[PDB]
RNA sequence: AUACAGUGAAACUGCGAAGGCUCAUUAAAUCAGUUAUCGUUUAUUUGAUAGUUCCAUGGUAUAACUGUGGUAAUUCUAGAGCUAAUACAUGCUAAUCUCGACCCUUUGGAAGAGAUGUAUUUAUUAGAUCAAUGUCUUCGGACUCUUUGAUGAAAUAACUUUUCGAAUCGCAUGGCCUUGUGCUGGCGAUGGUUCAUUCAAAUUUCUGCCCUAUCAACUUUCGAUGGUAGGAUAGUGGCCUACCAUGGUUUCAACGGGUAACGGGGAAUAAGGGUUCGAUUCCGGAGAGGGAGCCUGAGAAACGG
């Protein structure tokens, strides 16, 4: 019979509003007790007659389903619904504690409340009942207690009538009348928050815009409380940041800047979690990232500071400027950064980024010959564009070589901080040397020889366009350097680099030689380059598997002769992983 | 191509090269006695038929062994007794004499070609047939 | 077009009814006379 | 009218007894009537086997089920009361049914080839053996041709033999069928002739299949006991 | 890519992999290619054995006509009288096999009268 | 129907004497029972044990199913216009798996007008179905094996995919 | 009549009892293995 | 033993028969092994495997049986009267599962929110990451490209004339005091849905002893060869039909010619001397007067309709 009941809920819609509302007026008229009950409470309640209750509710929601755009709602199915729910809490919090009839009359009312939001769920925007604070008023005095009871993962009855109270036009008028965003704020800053914090933040950062084109001086105060929460919720949207819906922080804390500017120190707190929400998570998009540093500098073009976030602002550029991503337009919000931060820092910023992000010009060129005959005395985000510029950004070859050359020019009259900043050039070039740039690894070898300013020839001979004689004094010049981790490692990458399976050239025999010569003159350093020589033997070996497995099997063979010059000089190490390779090979071997 | 169970090639078969002239041989260079009756046991049906021949005295101690072996008496199942008492008999009283069976003699069977001359050890190198002598 | 419209003689059929005479109980006169027009 | 695993003497009748259906197929396995009656010999004829089967002396895999013809496949340990007759079962280098006798500790449990594993309904992964037992979760890392270890009291799988390069195989099908030895080499080809090869006394090599081989231990370490001559 | 109708699409752009060493190329994990019956993403399943051979013909769609011969050690008139073989196969979206072209196939579910292979690799 | 095995007829070899054997029970073609439109009427049928088959013949209760929300809801059958599995199969107006067959589109009014709240994003060739009421469907279950009609409704791309065809 | 209406209850709720726990007492044990895994 | 109580003609029941003769001559297509069916049926064997409840027990209609009879007559019959079910078919049925605001610290979970199947046939999708023994140590960390591992490349919207949530039994008075069968309460066989195995069958990969070119062409003349879709199927399948393409096999032996094909092929046992006698499965498929159509079953175009 409840297959039965469901092809008559599925059938039950064929007959006209008017009988619809008739059906459900016969259904309202069961248990009604509108002469008991539509004042304040009811008279008498069963268990039995909760059951019809229970069943009451149960059809209003089939009903509903059913009809899930009009619904034949009424006022006397309102008022049977509302006597219903106040028998079911006055039942379950009256009766004594036995838990039988109690969860019975529970899960009454759990589904009661279902069928109450389904009205809603239907019928939103349709009815709009004007004697909305009786009932509001019933459900408040039932669920006072309801504070912090709806905040979990899937608490979903009162936070999802909270939810459709705050994304309305008029019916905010039950919210606005006493509070509904007290204890939903409440329940938000409680620290225990699930992932229906984001939802109660959407919830709260769309109600906020009814409550401000709500002609009453309440509902405006009432936004003045929701900006208030979302500078009082500062760590919920920090710590709930476990997916990639950051667009509603990104969309709550622009119109935040756009809406509110109440203290100095939140907008310093707004911009440093901006400046955290690019520095939390690399899994920020275009929009998204550039969203919130547009808001982090209409905080900054409001009530910003003059050292802290100066600073912060500045590592914001600087990590920006690297970053420059979405065809300019990123660079262009970094540039509007570099021009907010207010400093001398960032004054030279400003007038450097301009005077080279002027719309594909000849600009730029200008500008890093401009700035190194008037070299700024900033430095860090200047070498952030001046090092976005030597990678793979086609322009300005000699400009980067420049630039690198003036970089190392003042690392040299600093004579600490600036070599710390030749660290930060050498872990650039590292990485720009193990890439596939043809430009950017010439500037990246026009870097390592102004480093270097013997070894100056075979640099500027390793970089000669000519690649016979210049690999043959090459070879040489390790023989020289064998009769280093890193440097080797990077010396090593480049030759790589210059033979990374580029077969339309010969000598590649002598090109892969060259390589393990480096590799065992760097080998040959046991208490330094050891640990590098094993991370590129172990390279090439995943290079020998890695689609292409030619002169790699001769890597192999020629990085296996390190491990011959080891072994016969032990005439302890670690036998396992070996072992383990061996069989590797031998399993490559049965290819 | 591939494996295939065969219980024909990993049977004992044992008898396609048994040969009484052989077996003779080897009963006389055996150099351990034979397990032969007190003398007037093996004679059957009072002399009836013969004495009894040295395999229908082997026949005989297997059936008697696997007899008491699971308590079942054999029995007089009709084909295979016209077939093989009434054939083993007739060819009993025509070819054995006194206990010996003549009957090889009379028979083209050619010795060295199945049950001599080894045809696993053929030896047919020069150097095999060298270091099976050495 | 294979099955399609065998135009071959069957076995059975060949002699599975039988003509009449006359026929028609009308004539053949009577036929043009009946749709000359 | 016999198979040759049974070591069925010619001597005997004229029907031979089919076994029923069970755990095991026809063609890899010897009923109770063969097992009891004429080859370990505690009976003299089908009258009393089935008479000593009422009277329920077996307990075969730990169950009693007296049946005639039940086919006790490879490695079903049968259970004897009077006597605590333990009797595993396997191969011989030459086809048959060695009937190994054992100990209560080893005929607590029996070992079994994984044949496939199955997200078969409602999230429950799930192995078969030759006997069948459909047991509940193992872990993730059951390949095929491994081998589980029954409880043999419940049902749950107890240890599990990891199959790869360097395990002790046993060969059960083909024209090596009862081998040991397991090491000359490995070869696993795409759909025939793929397996472990095993070696002989003066280590021979050997071709076999991957169904018809399945692992019992380690090199020099079986928790099974084996017979020997 | 649609020359007949009746929604000629994949049966649940779907795209599998029946393992066991044989590749999957770009277009038929992703293209317009519909595969019904080619085993990458298809609706067939892989089982049996996998035999290789070059071709005679494949003149109709769908149609890969391999030639297979072999090695047989004939003891008769002791001498190795050469083998030949035929199988019909459907066609995959990775080689337009012409004449010669020794190509392997796996042996999967009769799809026409006789063809129980379909290509799963050329070389 | 009368068979299955390749006995009856010749190979890839062209062979011939055949004359070979009366045919088994498991060479089984029933008739084609080509389902029609009618008052819902399907035959029982046995096979392979208690192998029920149902066999449906005037079959209308079509459970055609929504497809970017994936609705199957019920409905009636018109006729089918495009068939060529048989051409004359659409002359017939019978009613198999794969075929293009018309809907009265009310119930699919009543669940948009439902769940959406007023009447009419969905593409126009297909909203001229929803204001007129016919929308064309295609049949996706077996009448003829399982006994049901279920379907899949057009919309937009197979639309015009048969739209063009006929 | 009635005590078969007693003992098909009571059979009932125990086989209840011991095999929709008994599902869950495995069931944990995978969960086990997975955590081990 | 005044509602049953042992013998038991004739009736329902469970099963029995669980595999027997003759006739016309098929060249790996009859047969034997083998590969596979996530391409499929399955009684029995074996291992596993069920959560939707509004204002003390459900209905006549038939036997056997009596009684009246017909007909030459049957395991042929018809009226009239009763009467039972594991026959027919309507219908009676406690509250337990996770996340846990709070914890009073161990006797720890009270509030709130989310739960709950099968059988049939339809669609979207769950089905790239983090942990170090190390890159730099700045003896702190952004760490995966290197050195190794891991989750990982049935959740839901509907039909169906939908099956069920034990009217089976045995062993054990046993525990409790809800003041009386108030709760019985412990276990095992038979049930019971579904999966897998086993059995068997159907297809299917390949292999296997006559001479054959005076058989050099066959195949489209039961679709020839393939593709697309439907029908039918236990399912794969030109197995059948619509449409389309003109294919496919062959001198590396297609296709065709016959018998000591009452003989042969291992089809199998081999025998301690018989060297093609010498153990057997099968010659081919049919047939129950003759073709045709239908039915039954886990299995059939039934030796028994």
């Amino acid at each position: 019979n409840g297959s039965q009941s469901i092809k008559a809920e599925d059938e039950k819609v064929v007959m006209p509003y008017v009988l619809r509302i008739f059906f459900g007026r016969a259904q309202v008229p069961p248990t009604s007790g509108q002469k008991r009950s539509r004042k304040i409470a009811v008279i008498s309640v069963l268990p039995n007659f909760k059951k019809p209750y229970i069943n009451d509710f149960l059809s209003l929601a089939s009903e509903r389903l059913d009809y899930n755009y009009f619904f034949g709602n009424s006022h006397q199915i309102n008022s049977s619904k509302a006597t219903l729910k106040t028998i079911r809490r006055m039942t379950g919090f009256v009766n004594i504690v036995n838990s039988t009839l109690s969860v019975l009359r529970t899960n009454f009312p759990l589904h009661t409340n279902s069928v109450l939001q389904p009205l809603i769920y239907s019928i939103a925007m349709a009815y709009y009942v004007l004697d909305t604070e009786s009932t509001e008023e019933v459900h408040l005095r039932k669920m006072a207690s309801n504070l912090r009871q709806q905040g979990l993962k899937c608490l979903s009855s009162v936070f999802e009538f909270v939810g459709n109270t705050f994304d309305w036009s008029t019916s905010m008028e039950d919210i606005y009348a006493v509070v509904v965003k007290p204890r939903i704020s409440h329940f938000s800053d409680e620290n225990l928050q699930q992932p229906s914090s984001l939802l109660r933040l959407f919830l709260y950062w769309a109600h906020n815009p009814s409550l401000y084109q709500f002609l009453y001086y309440d509902e405006f105060a009432t936004a003045t409380a929701l900006m208030d929460t979302i500078s009082n919720q500062h760590v919920k949207e920090a710590v709930i940041g476990p997916i990639i819906e950051a667009a509603d922080s990104i969309i709550r804390n622009p119109v935040n800047d756009d809406h509110y500017v109440d203290l100095v120190t939140l907008i310093c707190t707004s911009c440093l979690k901006i400046l955290p929400s690019l520095y939390v998570k690399l899994s920020d998009s275009n929009s998204i990232s550039t969203f919130l540093n547009l808001l982090v500098s209409i905080t900054e073009m409001g009530f910003i500071q003059d050292d802290h976030v100066r600073s912060r602002l500045i590592s914001s550029l600087i990590s920006i400027l690297k970053g420059k991503l979405k065809k300019l337009q990123e660079n262009d919000t970094q540039k509007i950064l570099k021009i907010l931060k207010l400093i001398v820092f960032n004054y030279n910023c400003s007038w450097s980024d301009i005077e080279e992000l002027y719309t594909t010009i000849s600009s730029l060129f200008k500008t890093f010959d401009e700035r190194n005959l008037r070299v700024s005395l900033t430095e860090l985000f200047i070498e952030l564009g001046r090092k976005v510029p030597e990678l793979e950004s086609i322009s300005k070859l000699v400009a980067d070589l420049n630039s690198y050359s003036s970089s190392r020019m003042h690392e040299y009259d600093f004579p600490d901080f600036i070599n710390e900043k030749p660290n930060l050039n050498e872990a650039s070039k590292s990485i720009s040397m193990l890439k596939d740039i043809l430009l950017p690894n010439i500037r990246i070898g026009l870097r390592d020889s102004l480093e270097e300013v013997v070894l100056s020839y075979m640099v500027k001979n390793t970089k000669y366009f000519t690649d016979f004689e210049d690999m043959a004094i090459l070879l040489y010049n390790g023989d020289e350097e064998a009769d280093r981790r890193q440097r080797a490692i990077k010396r090593l990458g480049e030759h790589a680099h210059q033979l990374k399976d580029n077969s339309i050239s010969h000598y590649l025999i002598p090109m892969i030689e060259h390589y393990v010569f480096s590799d065992d003159e760097r080998y040959r350093n046991i208490g330094n380059e050891t640990q590098i020589a094993i991370g590129g033997l172990a390279q090439h070996m995943s290079w020998n598997q890695y689609k292409a497995l030619l002169r790699r099997y001769i890597s192999m063979l020629k990085t296996k002769p390190n491990q011959m010059k080891q072994a016969v000089q032990l005439i302890t190490l670690r036998i396992v992983r070996d072992g383990a390779e061996s069989k590797l090979t031998l399993s490559k071997f049965p290819s | 191509f591939e494996d295939r169970f065969d219980a024909r090639e990993h049977k004992d078969r044992s008898n396609k090269s048994r040969m009484q002239a052989m077996e003779e041989y080897i009963r006389e260079s055996s150099d351990q006695p034979d397990w032969s009756a007190s003398i007037g046991a093996d004679i059957v049906n009072h002399g009836r038929g013969g004495i009894k021949s040295l395999r229908d005295t082997e026949k005989e101690r297997r059936v008697t062994s696997f007899e008491e072996d699971n308590f079942t008496r054999l029995n007089i199942t009709n084909k295979a007794e016209k077939r093989k008492q009434k054939q083993r008999e007739r060819n009993a009283r025509m070819n054995v004499i006194g206990g010996e069976d003549f009957g090889i003699f009379s028979s083209k069977r050619k010795l060295e070609d199945s049950t001599s001359r080894r045809g696993a050890k053929k030896t047919r190198s020069a150097w095999d047939r060298a270091q099976r002598r050495l | 077009k294979g099955r399609k419209l065998n135009y071959s003689v069957q076995d059975p059929i060949a002699n599975y009814e039988a003509p009449i005479t006359s026929g028609y109980k009308w004539s053949d006169d009577q036929i043009d006379e009946f749709f000359a027009g | 009218a016999a198979p040759h695993h049974w070591l069925l003497d010619k001597l005997s009748g004229c029907y031979a007894p089919r076994p029923s259906a069970g755990p095991h197929k026809l063609r890899e396995s010897l009923p109770l009537i063969v097992f009891l009656r004429n080859r370990l010999k505690y009976a003299l004829n089908g009258r009393e086997v089935k008479a000593i089967l009422m009277q329920r002396h077996v307990k075969v895999d730990g169950k009693v089920r007296t049946d005639t013809t039940y086919p006790a496949g490879f490695m079903d340990v049968i259970t004897l009361d009077a006597t605590n007759e333990n009797f595993r079962l396997v191969y011989d280098v030459k086809g048959r049914f060695a009937v190994h006798r054992i100990t209560d500790e080893e005929a607590s449990y029996k070992l079994g080839k994984v044949k496939k594993v199955q997200l078969g309904k409602k999230g429950v992964p799930y192995v078969v053996t030759h006997d069948g037992r459909t047991i509940r979760y193992p872990d993730p890392n059951i390949k095929v041709n491994d081998t589980v270890k029954i409880d043999l009291a419940s049902g749950k799988i107890t240890d599990f033999i990891k199959f790869d390069a360097g395990k002790l195989v046993y060969v059960t099908g083909g024209r090596n069928l009862g081998r040991i030895g397991t090491i000359v080499h490995k070869e696993r080809h795409d759909g025939g002739f793929d397996l472990v090869h095993i070696k002989d006394s003066l280590d021979n090599t050997f071709v076999t299949r991957l169904n018809n081989v399945f692992v019992i231990g380690e090199q020099g370490k079986p928790y099974i006991s084996l017979p020997k001559g | 890519q649609s020359e007949r109708a009746f929604q000629k699409q994949p049966h649940i752009r779907w795209y599998k992999n029946a393992g066991l060493g044989f590749k999957t190329p770009k277009t038929a994990i992703e293209g317009s290619y519909i595969d019904k019956k080619c085993p990458f993403t298809g609706l067939v399943s892989i089982r049996g054995k996998i035999l290789t051979g070059t071709v005679v013909s494949t003149k109709m769609h769908r149609t890969i006509v391999i030639r297979r011969a072999y090695l047989h050690y004939i003891p008769k008139y002791n001498r190795y009288e050469k083998r030949h073989k035929n199988v019909p196969v459907h066609v995959s979206p990775a080689f337009r096999v012409q004449v010669g072209d020794i190509v392997t196939v796996g042996q999967c579910r009769p799809i026409s009268k006789t063809v129980r292979f379909n290509v799963v690799k050329v070389s | 129907g009368i068979s299955r095995d390749s006995r009856h007829k010749r190979s890839a070899t062209g062979a011939k004497r055949a004359q070979f054997r009366k045919k088994r029970k498991f060479e089984l073609g029933r008739q084609p029972a080509n389902t029609k439109i009618g008052a819902k009427r399907i035959h029982s049928v046995r096979t392979r044990g208690g192998n029920k088959k149902y066999r449906a013949l005037r079959i209308e209760t079509g459970n055609f199913s929504w497809a970017s929300e994936g609705i199957s809801k019920k409905t009636r059958i018109a006729g089918v216009v495009y068939h060529p599995s048989n051409n004359e199969l659409v002359r017939t107006n019978t009613l198999t798996k794969a075929a293009i067959v018309q809907i009265d589109a009310t119930p699919f009014r009543q669940w948009f007008e439902a769940h959406y709240g007023q009447t009419l994003k969905i593409e126009s060739s297909v909203e001229s179905q929803f204001s007129a009421g016919r929308l064309y469907a295609c049949i996706s279950s077996r009448p003829g094996q399982s006994g049901r009609c279920d379907g899949y409704i057009l919309e937009g791309e197979e639309l015009a995919f048969y739209l063009r065809r006929l | 009549r009635l005590q078969r209406k007693r003992h098909q209850r009571a059979l009932k709720v125990r086989n209840a009892q011991a095999q929709r726990e008994a599902a869950a007492e495995y069931a944990q044990l995978l969960a086990k293995r997975l955590s081990e895994r």
